[PDB]
């Protein structure tokens, strides 16, 4: 932060996590209460009451668990909250599919030498599950491949770079192959050596 | 027909 | 486990800052602007399919504040330990000269959720077209945040994302220039 402030800070975080397995078929609710980055007390629908996570949360677990009307509202939340919200948003979240744009450009591991790195850029896709493969003359090259890994852009899209280190020879055809749930058949982009 | 999302409400601690 | 929806709220003292958001598999569905009492959908199209009554978020934050003040006293006023962010600058897509692009400043793994962020172009602050996210949750209960700067690539411009946080000794400047 700014303000030139040394004053001590105190933070309280609350998380209601709805975990879905095969859609709404199996649902688990975890309520986490967190003081200064340490979870202190938790409601787990697999249990049906609060449990203290640190001793600082013990008074709350004891007090809330004595209030059976509050427990019964939490115990129903897998239905009244988790399953409800799943149906409200599934069409634009669970079902969201955005096709990646794929480009290839040459690069260098050593700046003073020749192009020896083929970069497959795969950007703008959703969801994050993706498979990227490099081919040379129709045959996969698994050696010499490095990647950024999966990068979350913060705007419901992902990107990645997948790079192949190789010495291009005349006549070779290098092709990046991308598989993703948004497309029926793989996307391919070539680079001619 | 827009779907209405629900919120869960924190429990109040004893003061 | 296919999917996780998280309602994540927080209250921070003495700043009296409180936030309320929903997360799906790591992306923000919406948050509530406390000051405007407004549901802000992360993508505008979401509000075509769903709605949320923002006023309920303010009632939640009031309880969170009360509970925070009870927990603070109960802890004998033990304060949070600052965790400084790690900062990454990247672009939305591979960079091409005078093809519009977006710089992304990704601020990660920090707490408390307070930062001062400035984009600098050639050492000078830029605010045109910038945007940002609220403070996003992590499983270790630290925070994430994204800042964005549309830009037109040029060999003559250099950029820094400057991040200030109480866990840092000095402002953190993460550099970016056209390779």
């Amino acid at each position: 932060g700014g303000s030139g402030d040394t004053r001590p800070r105190f933070l309280w975080q609350l998380k209601f996590e709805c975990h879905f397995f095969n859609g709404t078929e199996r649902v688990r609710l975890l309520e986490r209460c967190i003081y200064n980055q340490e979870e202190s007390v938790r409601f787990d629908s697999d249990v049906g009451e609060y449990r203290a996570v640190t001793e600082l949360g013990r008074p709350d677990a004891e007090y809330w668990n004595s209030q059976k009307d509050l427990l019964e509202q939490r115990r129903a939340a897998v239905d009244t909250y988790c399953r409800h919200n799943y149906g409200a948003v599934e069409s634009f979240t669970v079902q969201r599919r955005v096709e990646p744009k794929v480009t290839v450009y040459p690069s260098k591991t050593q700046p003073l030498q020749h192009h020896n790195l083929l970069v497959c850029s795969v950007s703008g896709f959703y969801p994050g599950s993706i498979e990227v493969r490099w081919f040379r003359n129709g045959q996969e090259e698994k050696a010499g491949v490095v990647s950024t890994g999966l990068i979350q852009n913060g705007d419901w899209t992902f990107q990645t770079l997948v790079m192949l280190e190789t010495v291009p020879r005349s006549g070779e055809v290098y092709t990046c192959q991308v598989e993703h749930p948004s497309v029926t058949s793989p996307l391919t982009v070539e680079w001619r050596a | 027909p827009v779907s209405k999302m629900r919120m869960a409400t924190p429990l109040l601690m004893q003061a | 486990e296919e999917h996780v929806i998280i309602q994540a709220e927080f209250y921070l003292n003495p700043d009296q800052s409180g936030e309320f958001m929903f997360d799906f598999d790591g992306d923000e569905i919406f948050h509530v602007d406390m000051a405007k009492k407004e549901t802000v959908w992360r993508l505008e199209e979401f509000g075509r399919f769903a709605s949320f009554e923002a006023q309920g978020a303010l009632a939640n934050i009031a309880v969170d504040k009360a509970n925070l003040e009870i927990m603070t006293k109960r802890s004998n006023y033990t304060p949070i330990t600052n965790v400084p962010p790690e900062v990454t600058v990247l672009t939305n897509s591979p960079v091409e000269l005078r093809e519009p692009n977006v710089l992304i400043c990704f601020i990660d793994k920090f707490t408390p959720p307070v930062v001062n962020v400035t984009w600098l172009r050639n050492g000078k602050p830029v605010t045109t077209g910038v945007s940002e996210t609220v403070f996003l949750p992590r499983e270790d209960h630290l925070f994430r945040k994204f800042h964005y700067l549309p830009f037109l690539p040029s060999t003559e411009d250099v950029y820094d994302c400057r991040v200030e946080h109480w866990g840092l000794d000095e402002p953190l400047l993460k550099h970016w220039e056209f390779d």
